[PDB]
């Protein structure tokens, strides 16, 4: 499974609500994680099972998306939301990951 | 919930290495620990399971031979081998804590840098 | 290497062999066969392999001495392997168990009960003995895995995919098995120190897992502890896909993930049962799956009603845990439960949400028949379907500001102290509830009285604000087993919210709207009552605000001294406001402060009071809608009513406004109506110091069954635009149907004045008193009596008719016409007076009467008394016509009246007509006609003043019997200076015919006396008489 997300980087507001969508190349039944790599860091886990947050992280971030089409919501953006975003499967073997996207400062 | 890892490796091509992540509070034979390989230019790409208390794994594929996971349960801690390193091995190795959604509590890292 | 030693077959047939020190062979050749073994070890490396004739073939290795079974090796069958061992087994790390199925259990089996298939595990274990899985046991498809120990631990992976796993500690342990697979297990017996932990990874897709521990004392220890994985993904069966039991003793502490997904179906059924169920922070029991969710229960059932799950004494669920039953892709939310007996403390994350592309919200219950604190978070909303429910259940519930409660999880906690409650009370955080509402989900909540003795009723005491800033149209209710006391704000500023606070359906309490408790839906409706199941719940609001924007208010409640009582300054506003009551003593609706209701479409009042009234408003009360209706019944007290010596009651309906009931006494009132109507059914209706005006037609309807006045106008201003005053008073006792008195003004210039009054007996009809002004285009009297008048005029009053004036009745003793009083009745056309008396009078003028018209006709009958009587020594009657007069009836006389005509005319038919001590004067003809059948006169002047300015003076009697046919005395002058005086003078017998008496000067241009006699004299001239005219004078007769 073939896992492809977009757009690749962002140049977005403080403040903004922005859109990160990602899609499989086969149907994964809402087995997909989201993380967080801010810079410097190690990716932490935001969304699992596509809509439901983990603790610790604002309610600003919502998932969304079903069968092969999802995407991950970041209302009124605030400064420590920049830097890359994974979207990953866990209904194939190969638990594969997008590319990544990233969000600068505009 | 905690997973530290060992720190970074220089290593001379054609070697071996048996890296390191700590597990600490939680049960540690009852979540597997996944690692995944992060590279610029690549992202994240996933490498192989460990199930600490059985020692079930699983492997990408592409990995097969050249990763073998274990784990001490008695010192809760999980190891990685990676044999016959090359210079496109470079990569930062992560271990992670995953239960059935998510692999959870990601450790730092180790920095695995192979050069003559 | 170490393999098994000492092996002797017991029962059954079969060989063991060992080809090899790292090899051991069994070869099994009956269905059953049982081995006991001195030891049953397997070192590493090591392989003991069993050769079975099917996979349905069992065999049993009962160790009989040595220790514990230290397997380390790999075991294999193609068949079933159950081993006994009273010291315990332990499997280490790297082992791996391999069969058709396989039971490890320290309880020893009979080989009676082996060999003959009844597999019961029971007693003679070594004490302390355990069985611990720390490497991975697997079966094939369709097989089973069963630990039976005092202790059993999975560390490792166990894994019976299509089958069934079962890790239990008890004393007896019965396996029913058929046709090679594992059908039921019955788990019996607690043990002491029981303990079931599973710190690894068990699976059984599309089986279930079954987790039990039953222990004898731990009072609050752990008994079952799970921190690792449990996996039973597959189809939603009935009996529960994860199964864990505490037995009825000691805590069972979850802190891994039960899990019961189905990615393409429906989720499972996971089941947590136990005396004190702990979820820790990691907890995820999550039953979700493709195409709708599972169900999750823990410690009951639905509100605990559910009989095959044990309900729980206590569940705690710390902060961080998490309960998923969402749907994924399309389909409904699942059901998920917590429930206990005495304490239920909710901090965690449960989820049922709908569907992203389709189906409802799930139902999430989180109670306790006890102490509840529901802090956590709860979602189960739809992206496309309805909104789910968040149902709340417990004996007495507090809202309260927020989470900080002192509450008890993670800080200053050590284990196990958060079974001990100390938040007496079930408070409830308004933070989780205005959550809710802004997330799309909707809250009930529930209360319950319990048994006599205890302090907990069902209060619900709302000591926070709710507000609903967001999100989708949801419901909140809020049903209580005691009272509905409300401290603080309801509102919304987005969607619609629908607030239901009712009382339960057997409830006994009230429900206050206490202290600025203001209730905003945004377009919601509130209910504040129920509808029709007779629960006695009374409503109490103080200065409240109710304001449903565009949806319904609808109050309704009922008590013993008051059913819904409204004080302080209250307003409500809504499309429909339907105010719903009953009482038994007091007053069924009591509005006693200051009201305003003001409804866009309609406002309907109704209740019902035994001994008091129905609908009571005395305070400063506003009430303005299209519609408003007020209805109610009372048998002793009032229906209607809008007394109070200092407040005023306005209604303002722009359409029409209808009131009914037994009594409606309408005051100190400003009423503005388009059809404004009252129908008083049993004790008649008062409208006292009131204004009524409305566009359209009044209907002002009443029966009295009593001693009070059906329709009684006290100092009220009625008026009608565009409109007519209809009122139709009956009396059936000795009351008046029609009562005016005071100050009453009734204007119906566009349109007509009838009113009617229907007495009985001594009853009168219409009666008026004080200063009655009507002014109409038409207007119009009518009434029955039978020993009282029917139309009885007795104060001051003006009529002014832009058209006519009519007068019509009957009474069978009294007058039909009776005006007694001064009066001043104005038509521009005509003025007609009918009426019928069987003794009394037809027509009785006595005070100072004025008619003036166009047109004035009298007409009645009276078997015994007068037709038209215009007599009174005092009083002066003064007519004025412009056109005909006609006078017809029985008997005429007219005394002390000054008549000023065009025409006049009398017509009467049974006992003649007397003129006396009046001036008549007319511009045309006064002709006079009159029959008797009495001894009375026919035509009788006596100090008439008669001219006729233009006309000429015709009189015609008849004496039937042997009075006088016509008979002139006193002072009487006829003036016919333009025309004729001609008297006609019929009689019989012995009677006369025209016979003048007195002085009667006649004035005309000619003059004629014409008559008939026959015993008698024709004409007969005994006073004085001048007759001059200025051409003939004739006198004939015979
Ligand atoms: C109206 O009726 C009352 C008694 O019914 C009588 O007293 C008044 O004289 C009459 O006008
Ligand atoms: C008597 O009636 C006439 C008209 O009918 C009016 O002009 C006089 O004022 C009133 O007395
Ligand atoms: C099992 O229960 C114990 C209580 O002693 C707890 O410490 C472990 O974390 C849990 O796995
Ligand atoms: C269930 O799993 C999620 C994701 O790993 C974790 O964040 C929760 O704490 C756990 O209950
Ligand atoms: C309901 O919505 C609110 C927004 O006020 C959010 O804070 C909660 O997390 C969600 O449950
Ligand atoms: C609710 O309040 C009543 C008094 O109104 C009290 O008697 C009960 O004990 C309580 O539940
Ligand atoms: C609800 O809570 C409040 C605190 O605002 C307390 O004053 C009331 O007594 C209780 O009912
Ligand atoms: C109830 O909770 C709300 C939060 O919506 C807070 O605004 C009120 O002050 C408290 O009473
Ligand atoms: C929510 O309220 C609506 C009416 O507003 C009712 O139809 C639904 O049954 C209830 O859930
Ligand atoms: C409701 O209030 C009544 C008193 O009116 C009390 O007796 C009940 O206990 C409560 O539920
Ligand atoms: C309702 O609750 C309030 C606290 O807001 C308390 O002061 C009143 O006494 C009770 O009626
Ligand atoms: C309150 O809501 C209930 C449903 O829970 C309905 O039956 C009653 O009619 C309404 O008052
Ligand atoms: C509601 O009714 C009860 C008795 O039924 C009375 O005590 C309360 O005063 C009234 O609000
Ligand atoms: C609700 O409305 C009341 C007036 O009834 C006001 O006093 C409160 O401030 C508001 O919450
Ligand atoms: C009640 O709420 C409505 C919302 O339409 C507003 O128009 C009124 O002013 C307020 O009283
Ligand atoms: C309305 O408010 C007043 C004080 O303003 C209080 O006396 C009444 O009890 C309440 O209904
Ligand atoms: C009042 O009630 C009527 C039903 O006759 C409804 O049509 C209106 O919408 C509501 O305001
Ligand atoms: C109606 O309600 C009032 C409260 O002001 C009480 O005084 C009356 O007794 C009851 O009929
Ligand atoms: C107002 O009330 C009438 C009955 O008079 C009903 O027909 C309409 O539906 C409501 O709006
Ligand atoms: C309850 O309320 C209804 C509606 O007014 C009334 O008709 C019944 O008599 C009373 O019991
Ligand atoms: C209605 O208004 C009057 C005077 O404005 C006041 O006396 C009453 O108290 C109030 O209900
Ligand atoms: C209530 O009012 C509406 C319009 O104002 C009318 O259509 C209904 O007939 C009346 O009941
Ligand atoms: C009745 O209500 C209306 C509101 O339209 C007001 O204009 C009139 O003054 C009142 O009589
Ligand atoms: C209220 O009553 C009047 C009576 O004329 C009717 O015309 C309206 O249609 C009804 O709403
Ligand atoms: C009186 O009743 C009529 C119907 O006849 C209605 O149209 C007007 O609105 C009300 O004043
Ligand atoms: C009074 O009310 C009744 C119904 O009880 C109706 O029949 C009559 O027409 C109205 O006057
Ligand atoms: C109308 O008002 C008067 C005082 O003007 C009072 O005496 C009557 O009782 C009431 O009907
Ligand atoms: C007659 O006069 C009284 C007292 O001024 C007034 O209240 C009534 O409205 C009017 O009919
Ligand atoms: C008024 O009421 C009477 C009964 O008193 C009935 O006969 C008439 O038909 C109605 O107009
Ligand atoms: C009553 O008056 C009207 C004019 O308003 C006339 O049309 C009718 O003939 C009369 O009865
Ligand atoms: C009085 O009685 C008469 C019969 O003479 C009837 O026609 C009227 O309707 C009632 O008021
Ligand atoms: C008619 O009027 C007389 C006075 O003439 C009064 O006494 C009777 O009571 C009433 O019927
Ligand atoms: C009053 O009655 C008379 C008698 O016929 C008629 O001529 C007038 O037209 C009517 O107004
Ligand atoms: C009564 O008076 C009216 C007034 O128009 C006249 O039309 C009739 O001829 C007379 O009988
Ligand atoms: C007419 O009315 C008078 C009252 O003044 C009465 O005395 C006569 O008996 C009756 O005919
Ligand atoms: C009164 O009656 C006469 C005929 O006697 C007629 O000519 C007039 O028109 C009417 O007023
Ligand atoms: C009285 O009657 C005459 C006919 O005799 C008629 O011409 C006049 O108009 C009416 O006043
Ligand atoms: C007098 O009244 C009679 C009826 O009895 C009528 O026939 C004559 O025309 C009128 O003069
Ligand atoms: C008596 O005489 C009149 C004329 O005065 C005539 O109209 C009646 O017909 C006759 O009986």
């Amino acid at each position: 499974i073939q896992m492809t997300q977009s757009p690749a980087s962002l140049s977005v507001s403080v403040g903004e609500t922005v859109t990160i969508t990602c899609r499989a190349s086969e149907n994964i039944y809402s087995n997909l994680a989201w993380l967080h790599q801010k810079q410097g860091k190690s990716p932490q886990l935001l969304v699992y099972g596509a809509t439901n947050l983990a603790d610790g992280v604002p309610s600003r971030f919502s998932g969304s998306g079903s069968g092969t089409q999802y995407s991950l919501k970041i209302n009124s953006l605030q400064s420590e939301d920049f830097g890359t975003y994974y979207c990953q499967q866990f209904w194939g073997s190969p638990y594969t990951f997008g590319g990544g996207t990233k969000l600068e400062i505009k | 919930v905690q997973l530290q890892q060992s720190g970074g490796e220089l290593m001379k091509p054609g070697a071996s290495v048996k890296l390191s992540c700590k597990a600490t509070g939680y049960t540690f034979t009852g979540y597997w620990i996944e690692w995944v390989e992060q590279r610029p230019g690549h992202g994240l790409e996933w490498i192989g399971e460990i199930l600490p208390g059985s020692g079930s794994t699983d492997y990408n594929e592409k990995f097969k031979g050249k990763a073998t996971c274990s784990a001490d349960t008695s010192s809760n801690t999980a190891y990685m081998k990676l044999s016959s390193l090359t210079t496109e091995d470079s990569a930062i190795y992560y271990c992670a804590r995953k239960s059935p959604y998510a692999m959870e509590y990601w450790g730092q890292g180790t920095s695995v840098t192979v050069s003559s | 290497a170490n393999l098994p030693t000492g092996g002797q077959i017991v029962a059954g047939s079969g060989s063991i062999q060992t080809p090899s020190g790292n090899q051991m062979n069994i070869h099994q050749n009956s269905q059953n066969m049982v081995a006991n073994w001195n030891s049953f070890d397997i070192g590493k490396g090591n392989t003991v392999q069993f050769d079975q004739p099917s996979s349905s073939a069992v065999a049993l290795n009962r160790v009989v001495g040595g220790g514990e079974s230290q397997i380390m090796g790999n075991l294999k069958a193609n068949g079933q392997v159950f081993l006994v061992n009273p010291n315990g087994v332990l499997f280490g790390e790297g082992a791996s168990v391999s069969t058709s199925g396989f039971v490890a259990s320290t309880r020893d089996i009979k080989n009676d009960d082996f060999m003959n298939r009844r597999y019961t595990f029971s007693g003679g274990q070594k004490a302390g003995a355990a069985i611990v899985n720390q490497g991975e046991l697997t079966t094939n498809a369709g097989g089973y895995i069963v630990l039976a120990a005092d202790r059993v631990s999975n560390s490792g992976t166990i894994r019976t995919p299509g089958g069934k796993t079962v890790l239990a500690a008890s004393e007896r342990i019965t396996l029913q098995l058929d046709n090679g697979g594992l059908m039921s297990v019955q788990v019996t017996g607690d043990v002491v120190n029981a303990l079931v932990e599973n710190r690894g990874l068990v699976s059984a897709r599309d089986g279930q897992v079954y987790l039990t521990a039953l222990g004898r004392g731990m009072l609050m220890n752990t008994v079952l502890n799970v921190s690792g994985v449990v996996e039973a993904s597959g189809m939603h069966r009935q009996d529960g896909n994860i199964v864990l039991d505490g037995g009825d003793s000691g805590v069972v502490h979850l802190s891994g993930t039960l899990q019961a997904d189905n990615a393409s179906g429906q989720g499972g059924k996971v089941v947590v049962q136990g005396k004190n169920i702990l979820l820790d922070k990691g907890s995820n029991i999550t039953a979700t799956g493709g195409q709708g969710g599972g169900e999750v229960y823990v410690g009951g059932g639905w509100q605990g009603k559910d009989s095959n799950i044990r309900n729980a004494d206590k569940v705690v669920m710390q902060g961080g845990a998490r309960i998923d039953v969402s749907a994924t892709q399309q389909g409904n939310g699942g059901t998920a439960v917590l429930w206990s007996d005495s304490y239920t403390n909710f901090h965690g994350q449960i989820g049922a949400k709908g569907g992203e592309t389709g189906g409802n919200g799930g139902r999430v219950e989180t109670s306790s028949h006890g102490n509840l604190q529901a802090f956590g978070t709860v979602s189960a909303s739809a992206k496309k379907g309805k909104a789910g429910n968040w149902l709340l259940d417990s004996a007495d519930i507090t809202i309260v500001n927020g989470s900080n409660v002192s509450k008890t999880e993670t800080t200053q906690s050590p284990p196990h102290t958060q079974f001990a409650p100390t938040a007496a009370g079930s408070a409830v955080s308004n933070t989780s509830i205005n959550n809710r509402l802004n997330n799309g989900t909707s809250v009930t909540i529930l209360t319950h009285r319990t048994r006599t003795g205890t302090a907990q009723g069902g209060n619900i005491t709302v000591n926070a604000a709710i507000n609903k800033g967001n999100g989708s149209d949801v419901n909140l209710t809020l049903q209580a087993g005691g009272n509905i006391t409300v401290n603080n704000s309801i509102t919304s500023t987005e969607g619609k919210l629908n607030v239901n606070l009712s009382g339960a359906r057997t409830s006994n309490g009230s429900i206050t709207i206490s202290n600025n408790a203001n209730i905003t839906t945004n377009g919601g409706d509130i209910t504040v009552g129920t509808t029709n199941t007779s629960n006695r719940v009374n409503i109490s609001i103080n200065n409240t605000t109710l304001n449903a924007s565009n949806g319904n208010i609808q109050l309704t409640g009922t008590g013993t001294d008051s059913g819904i009582l409204f004080a302080g300054n209250n307003r409500l506003t809504a499309s429909n406001i339907a105010l719903t009551g009953n009482s038994t003593s007091g007053n069924a609706i009591n509005l006693t402060g200051t009201a305003t209701l003001n409804a866009t479409n309609n406002i309907t009042l109704t209740g019902s009071s035994t001994s008091g009234n129905a609908i009571n408003l005395k305070g400063n009360n506003t009430l303005t809608a299209s519609n408003i209706t007020l209805t109610g019944e009372s048998t002793s007290g009032n229906a209607i009513n809008h007394t109070d010596t200092t407040g005023t009651t306005t209604l303002n309906a722009t359409n029409n406004i209808t009131m009914q009931g037994t009594r409606v006494q309408i005051k100190h009132s400003n009423i503005t109506a388009g059809n404004f109507a009252l129908n008083a059914t049993v004790a008649g209706s008062e409208i006292s110091n009131t204004t009524l005006t409305a566009t359209n037609n009044i209907n002002l309807a009443a029966k009295t069954n009593s001693a009070s006045s059906g329709v009684y106008l006290k100092d009220a201003r009625i008026t009608s635009t565009n409109g007519s005053i209809t009122a139709n008073g009956t009396a059936t006792a000795n009351g008046k149907a029609t009562h005016l008195d005071g100050n009453v003004t009734l204007n119906a210039s566009n349109g007509r004045i009838k009113l009617t009054g229907n007495g009985h007996g001594s009853a009168s009809g219409i009666l008026f008193a004080g200063n009655n002004r009507l002014t109409a285009s038409n207007i119009a009297l009518t009434g029955n009596s039978t020993s009282g008048n029917a139309i009885n005029l007795t104060g001051t009053a003006t009529l002014n008719a832009t058209n006519d004036i009519t007068l019509t009745g009957s009474s069978t003793s009294g007058n039909a016409i009776n005006l007694t009083g001064t009066a001043t009745l104005n038509a521009t056309n005509n003025i007609t007076l009918t009426g019928s008396s069987t003794s009394g009078n037809a027509i009785n003028l006595k005070g100072n009467n004025t008619l003036t018209a166009s047109n004035i006709t009298l007409t009645g009958e009276s078997t015994s008394g007068n037709a038209i009587n215009l007599t009174d020594t005092t009083g002066t009657t003064t007519l004025n016509a412009t056109n005909n007069i006609t006078m017809q009836g029985t008997r005429v006389q007219i005394k002390h009246s000054n008549i000023t005509a065009g025409n006049f005319a009398l017509n009467a038919t049974v006992a003649g007509s007397e003129i006396s001590n009046t001036t008549l004067t007319a511009t045309n003809n006064i002709n006079l006609a009159a029959k008797t059948n009495s001894a009375s006169s026919g035509v009788y002047l006596k100090d008439a003043r008669i001219t006729s300015t233009n006309g000429s003076i015709t009189a015609n009697g008849t004496a039937t019997a042997n009075g006088k046919a016509t008979h002139l005395d006193g002072n009487v002058t006829l003036n016919a200076s333009n025309g004729r005086i001609k008297l006609t003078g019929n009689g019989h017998g012995s009677a006369s015919g025209i016979l003048f008496a007195g002085n009667n000067r006649l004035t005309a241009s000619n003059i004629a006396l014409t008559g008939n006699s026959t015993s008698g004299n024709a004409i007969n001239l005994t006073g004085t008489a001048t007759l001059n005219a200025t051409n003939d004078i004739t006198l004939t007769g015979s």
